[PDB]
């Protein structure tokens, strides 16, 4: 099956930067799978953060210049991994961050519409408190 | 751009009942680009419905969905104990994707 | 060429559909099966075309108005931005409806023409 | 103000699995010589996955069917399961192959059932087994497994290129990306009706007489982190390898039934020296250095090469075919980490072969008379990683065979089969 | 020894059979029904 694992809870102070990892067991390659990073504030709804798709990195308007997303493929000792980095933290960024992966191999899948996508597999999510 | 709203913010039911949840979008989505997720407390959300009325592998046949323009409906029949929690509603027609505020089933 | 302009917009793709349309001793059992299946697929496509009054045409116009619930996009957006694959994926949930309405419209046309010729 | 318009000929395709025509110049494929016409597709990005391609399965089935159909109308060797009285050969009229051949005297049936003939043959030690320890009785290796059919005298073992041409309503997409590794998107796609000349060459550890990579060495694997998945290394510079048998076998016939002829080795008159393969040490050193450098991009540890383990003649030795004789060559010298000239690899010949691991039972290859010598090109290797899963500082790769499909994934990886849907519905202001 | 029993329907038959080598025969036994 597909299991996504992330790093543990991290407590930081304003002005610093944070990085969250996401190892994707079961994903053969990120050339056929797309990685989406999502936010969830406590007691609120989900918010899209960013995307790695076909080795192209994108972020929404509210996060441009502050969030950097990277990814590397299967290596031989570790599964493919994705990384989310937040440059400048503030009191409003405290939330649970989720790593999601969706298949893109079939053009007729129905789980993706020209880049904007659904999220079939989810990780357990990490907690970032500032 | 598309902002979606779910009407029954709080909802209660008993085992064996049938419930309906409704999503309204600010614009019509003719491609049925709507997904339904389920979340239990302390756990990651799970995708249940994509393309308005399609089921993933392993999702019970009880869940069903319907799509019509701006009105999208999720129907749960023969409700069980494991089906309680917060249900979420997402669109992926216009970039970026946007989620609903969620409906709690107690 | 064949499947050329697959990445082109539908406005440019619709110009030269005939290029793609034209291409559409013990032999072995598999070769016979393949030939028969190809003939069957061609005949199925021809049956669908002939059910709507477009038996021998590449571009055929019909009398079914376009419902905005099938797709509400602008004419320019359809015919100058997207490709054919994207369009066919967008409206994949309404193809059967449109097929049924085309068949019904052709049947009504035939019956009305017969009634008019009777008069 | 918009009406439905129907278009026939729309360029839309979907993934599909179909039966492809076989072309080359129950089961047969003999059309004319294909004349490929490649049409590039612009602004088209297509996903590829070589590990979920039905072309490989279809090719496997076609090769099995062809080999089985070729062997149907010729001799069954069921009288050969008799007790053979085998002694040491007299090749002196110390040698080199005197320890690999046995002079076996036995009885056979003849034209008429009521009399029997006492004849003799020269059998390689790998094709016979000893029944009782320290005794002189021997049995053919396959007599407890299956019945063996002699290869029909007129069968040519030289592979012929095979093209797979798709029927009407289907197309074959080819990925022209020169650094392609089998899985992922392709931004330079072309469409064809069928492929290039694909030769069904059977080999175990080194891929022979194949195509070469355009720019750099490519490493393919279904799952790198899985030790049970083989690694295909595709080179961009082939290495010439020659392989010869100098023994000068003599082919003699025994009539074993009403019109059934059995061909066997009678004597070894000339040179007495083991069959061997010559290779150039410097070129192999360069190729191994390049493969090591390319593999270091994936594994961050020091990379070493070790000989195969297991002890079986198959899955340890490099198996191939030369003019009809089946060679098993020892490549321990070739993968071990001197290389300052010509490398000589010992080889042995087998006559009772089972190429498809029991699917086609077993086949007896008749001897070929004369000094035999073939030349081939090494274009790829198959490797397997030792899953130690420990706190070591080295990764050890070993030559390893496996499914024959791996020899056909290395040439069908850049092909995809799609089905064309030519009906389109559009809104146009036409009534 | 080791509604009714099957001792009158099963017979113990010894015979010779061909081995995978044509030159040797093996003496074997089987239990066959009288029908
Ligand atoms: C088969 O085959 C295939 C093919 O052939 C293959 O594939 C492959 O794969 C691979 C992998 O493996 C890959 O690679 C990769 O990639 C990726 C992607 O990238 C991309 O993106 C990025 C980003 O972007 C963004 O940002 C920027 C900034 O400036 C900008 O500019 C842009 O535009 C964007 O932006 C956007 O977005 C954002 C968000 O994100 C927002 O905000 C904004 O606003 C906007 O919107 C980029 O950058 C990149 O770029 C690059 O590249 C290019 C190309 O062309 C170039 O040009 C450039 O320049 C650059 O470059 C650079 O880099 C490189 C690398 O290599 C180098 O070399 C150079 O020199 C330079 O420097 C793109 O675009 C990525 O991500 C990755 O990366 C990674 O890795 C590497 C390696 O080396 C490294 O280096 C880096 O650093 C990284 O790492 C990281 O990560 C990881 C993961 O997670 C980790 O682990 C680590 O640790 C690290 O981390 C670190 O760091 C970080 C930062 O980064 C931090 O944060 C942390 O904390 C730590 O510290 C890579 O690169 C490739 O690509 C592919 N290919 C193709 C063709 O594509 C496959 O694989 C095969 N298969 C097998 C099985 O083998
Ligand atoms: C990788 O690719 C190479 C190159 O194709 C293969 O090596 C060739 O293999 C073929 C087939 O085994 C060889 O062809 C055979 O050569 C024999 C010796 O040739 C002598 O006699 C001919 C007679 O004209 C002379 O021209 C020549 O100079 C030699 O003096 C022939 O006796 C064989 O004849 C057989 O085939 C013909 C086909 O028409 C029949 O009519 C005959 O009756 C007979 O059955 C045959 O022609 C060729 O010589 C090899 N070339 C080299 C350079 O070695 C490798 O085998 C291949 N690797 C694989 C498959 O693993
Ligand atoms: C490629 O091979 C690797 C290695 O064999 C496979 O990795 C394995 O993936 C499975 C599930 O995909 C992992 O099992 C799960 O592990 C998580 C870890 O938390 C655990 O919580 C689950 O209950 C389950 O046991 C397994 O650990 C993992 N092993 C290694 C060594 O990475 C990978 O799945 C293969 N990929 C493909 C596409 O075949
Ligand atoms: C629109 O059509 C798609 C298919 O073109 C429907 O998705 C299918 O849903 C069924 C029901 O679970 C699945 O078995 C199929 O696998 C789905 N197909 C694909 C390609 O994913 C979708 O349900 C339709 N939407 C509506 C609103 O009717
Ligand atoms: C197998 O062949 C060997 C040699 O042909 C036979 O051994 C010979 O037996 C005769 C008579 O017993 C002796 O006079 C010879 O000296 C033996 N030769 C050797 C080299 O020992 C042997 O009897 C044969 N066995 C069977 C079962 O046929
Ligand atoms: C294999 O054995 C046969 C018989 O055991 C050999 O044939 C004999 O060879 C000797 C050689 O001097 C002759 O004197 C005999 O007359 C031959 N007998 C028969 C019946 O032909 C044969 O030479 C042996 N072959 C090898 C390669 O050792
Ligand atoms: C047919 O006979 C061969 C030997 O001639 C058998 O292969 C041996 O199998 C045993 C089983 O434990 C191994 O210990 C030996 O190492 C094997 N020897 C060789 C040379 O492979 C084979 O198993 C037999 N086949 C059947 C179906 O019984
Ligand atoms: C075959 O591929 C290898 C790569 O594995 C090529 O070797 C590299 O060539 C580039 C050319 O600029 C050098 O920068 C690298 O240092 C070389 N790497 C190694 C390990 O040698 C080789 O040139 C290719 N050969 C041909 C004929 O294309
Ligand atoms: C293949 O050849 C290698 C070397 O040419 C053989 O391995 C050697 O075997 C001798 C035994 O005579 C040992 O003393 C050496 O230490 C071995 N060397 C290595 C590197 O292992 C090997 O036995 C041969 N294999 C077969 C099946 O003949
Ligand atoms: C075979 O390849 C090895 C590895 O590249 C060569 O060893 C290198 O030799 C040079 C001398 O010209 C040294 O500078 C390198 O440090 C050596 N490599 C290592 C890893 O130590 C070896 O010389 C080559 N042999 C032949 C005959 O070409
Ligand atoms: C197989 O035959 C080829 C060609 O006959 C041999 O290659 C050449 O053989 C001639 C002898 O006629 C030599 O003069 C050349 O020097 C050889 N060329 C090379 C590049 O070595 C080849 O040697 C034979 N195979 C073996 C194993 O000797
Ligand atoms: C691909 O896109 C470019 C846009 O720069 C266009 O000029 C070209 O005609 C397109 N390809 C085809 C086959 O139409
Ligand atoms: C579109 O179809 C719906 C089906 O319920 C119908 O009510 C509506 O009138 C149609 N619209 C047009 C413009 O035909
Ligand atoms: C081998 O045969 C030769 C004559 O062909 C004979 O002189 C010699 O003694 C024989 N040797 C053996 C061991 O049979
Ligand atoms: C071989 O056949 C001959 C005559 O056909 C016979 O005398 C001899 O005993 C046979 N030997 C064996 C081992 O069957
Ligand atoms: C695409 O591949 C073909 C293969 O012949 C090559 O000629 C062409 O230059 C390539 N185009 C690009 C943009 O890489
Ligand atoms: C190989 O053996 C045959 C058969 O006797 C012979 O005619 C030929 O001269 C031999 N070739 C050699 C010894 O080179
Ligand atoms: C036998 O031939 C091989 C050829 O690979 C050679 O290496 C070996 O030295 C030879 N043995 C003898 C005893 O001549
Ligand atoms: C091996 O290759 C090198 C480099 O091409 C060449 O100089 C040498 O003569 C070759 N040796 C043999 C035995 O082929
Ligand atoms: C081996 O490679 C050389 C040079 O690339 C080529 O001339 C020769 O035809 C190749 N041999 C085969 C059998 O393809
Ligand atoms: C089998 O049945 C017969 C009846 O004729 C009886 O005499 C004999 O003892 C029985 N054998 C058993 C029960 O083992
Ligand atoms: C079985 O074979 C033996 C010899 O091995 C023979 O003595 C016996 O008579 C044979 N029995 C039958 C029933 O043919």
């Amino acid at each position: 099956q597909i299991h996504l694992v992330q790093s543990g809870t991290e407590v930081k102070k304003p002005g610093s930067s944070v990085t969250v990892s996401c190892k994707a067991y079961g994903v053969n390659t990120f050339g056929l799978y797309a990685v989406n990073w999502v936010r969830q504030a406590p007691g609120q709804s989900l918010e899209y953060i960013g995307q790695i798709w076909r080795w192209k990195s994108s972020a929404s308007h509210h996060f441009r210049g502050r969030v950097l997303i990277s990814a590397v493929d299967l290596t031989g000792s570790s599964p493919p991994i994705s990384s989310l980095e937040i440059k400048d933290l503030t009191s409003d960024d405290t939330a649970v961050y989720f790593c999601t992966t969706t298949s893109t191999y079939d053009k007729w899948s129905g789980l993706h519409h020209d880049g904007v996508m659904a999220f079939s597999s989810w990780g357990q999510g990490t907690l970032i408190s500032v | 751009d598309i902002q979606m709203t779910q009407s029954p913010s709080t909802l209660s039911a008993s085992i064996g009942d049938t419930v309906r949840i409704s999503c309204r979008a600010s614009q019509s989505i003719t491609g049925n680009w709507v997904a339904w997720y389920q979340q239990r407390p302390g756990k990651a959300p799970r995708l249940l419905i994509y393309r308005g009325a399609a089921l993933l592998g392993g999702v019970p046949s009880r869940f069903s969905g319907s799509a019509a323009g701006t009105d999208f409906t999720l129907t749960i029949g023969n409700l069980q104990a494991e089906d309680f929690g917060t249900f979420y509603c997402q669109q992926y027609d216009t970039y970026p994707g946007t989620f609903g505020q969620g409906t709690k089933v107690e | 060429g064949f499947l050329g302009a697959a990445g082109s917009t539908m406005g440019a793709a619709s110009i030269t559909l005939t290029v793609q349309a034209r291409q559409l001793t013990v032999w072995g059992i598999k070769q016979l099966q393949a030939r028969v299946l190809a003939v069957e697929r061609y005949l199925k496509d021809q049956k669908f075309l002939g059910l709507w009054g477009c038996s021998g045409k590449i571009i055929c116009c019909t009398n079914v108005p376009w419902n905005s619930t099938w797709s509400n996009k602008s004419y320019e957006e359809i015919w100058n931005n997207m490709t054919w694959i994207e369009w066919e994926k967008e409206i994949s949930n309404y193809t059967n409806r449109i097929y049924d309405l085309l068949t019904e419209s052709q049947n009504q046309q035939e019956r009305n023409e017969k009634d008019l010729l009777e008069l | 103000n918009l009406w439905v318009t129907v278009y026939y000929g729309v360029p839309v395709w979907r993934d599909a699995d179909t039966t492809l025509f076989c072309a080359s110049d129950t089961h047969a494929c003999v059309p004319t010589d294909p004349n490929p016409q490649e049409i590039p597709l612009e602004n088209v990005t297509e996903n590829f996955n070589m590990w979920k391609n039905n072309m490989v399965e279809q090719m496997q089935e076609d090769v099995i069917s062809l080999w089985d159909q070729s062997l149907k109308p010729c001799v069954k060797l069921t009288p050969l399961c008799v007790t053979l009285n085998c002694t040491k050969a007299n090749l002196t009229h110390i040698g080199n192959i005197t320890d690999e051949v046995k002079n076996c005297t036995f009885n056979m049936t003849t034209e008429i059932r009521d009399k029997q003939q006492k004849v003799h043959a020269l059998f390689y030690a790998l094709d016979i087994v000893q029944m009782k320890e320290n005794g002189s009785e021997y049995r053919l290796i396959s007599c407890n497994t299956s019945v063996i059919k002699q290869a029909c005298p007129k069968i040519s073992f030289d592979p012929i290129p095979i093209h797979y041409c798709a029927p009407a309503g289907y197309a074959i997409l080819k990925c022209n990306d020169k650094k392609f590794n089998g899985t992922g998107p392709c931004k330079n796609v072309s469409t064809v009706q069928c492929t290039h000349g694909i030769k069904p060459v059977v080999s175990t550890q080194l891929l022979l007489n194949g195509s070469l990579a355009e720019e750099e060495i490519i490493i393919r694997s279904e799952n790198l982190t899985n030790n049970a998945k083989n690694i295909i290394v595709h080179l961009n510079k082939s290495v010439s390898i020659s392989c010869t048998r100098p023994s000068n076998n003599t082919r003699t016939s025994i009539r074993i039934g009403p019109g059934q002829m059995f061909y066997r080795t009678g004597d070894i008159i000339g040179d007495i020296r083991k069959a061997y393969c010559e290779l150039n040490g410097t070129e192999w050193n360069e190729t191994l250095n390049k493969v090591t450098e390319k593999l270091k991009e994936h594994f961050n540890k020091t990379i070493v090469f070790q000989p195969p383990s297991g002890g079986d003649l198959e899955t340890t030795m490099h198996h191939f075919n030369c003019r009809g004789e089946f060679f098993y060559c020892n490549t321990t010298k070739l993968f071990n980490t001197e290389f300052n000239g010509t490398i000589i690899l010992p080889c042995r010949i087998k006559q009772i072969v089972n190429m498809w691991q029991g699917v086609g039972q077993a086949m007896y290859a008749p001897p070929i008379s004369g000094i035999i010598n073939c030349t081939s090109n090494i274009t790829g290797i198959i490797l397997t990683r030792d899953g130690g899963n420990g706190n070591t500082t080295d990764e050890t790769f070993r030559p390893g065979g496996g499914n024959i499909k791996d020899n056909w994934r290395s040439e069908l990886y850049k092909y995809k089969v799609v089905q064309i849907e030519p009906l389109g519905i559009a809104p146009t202001r036409c009534k």
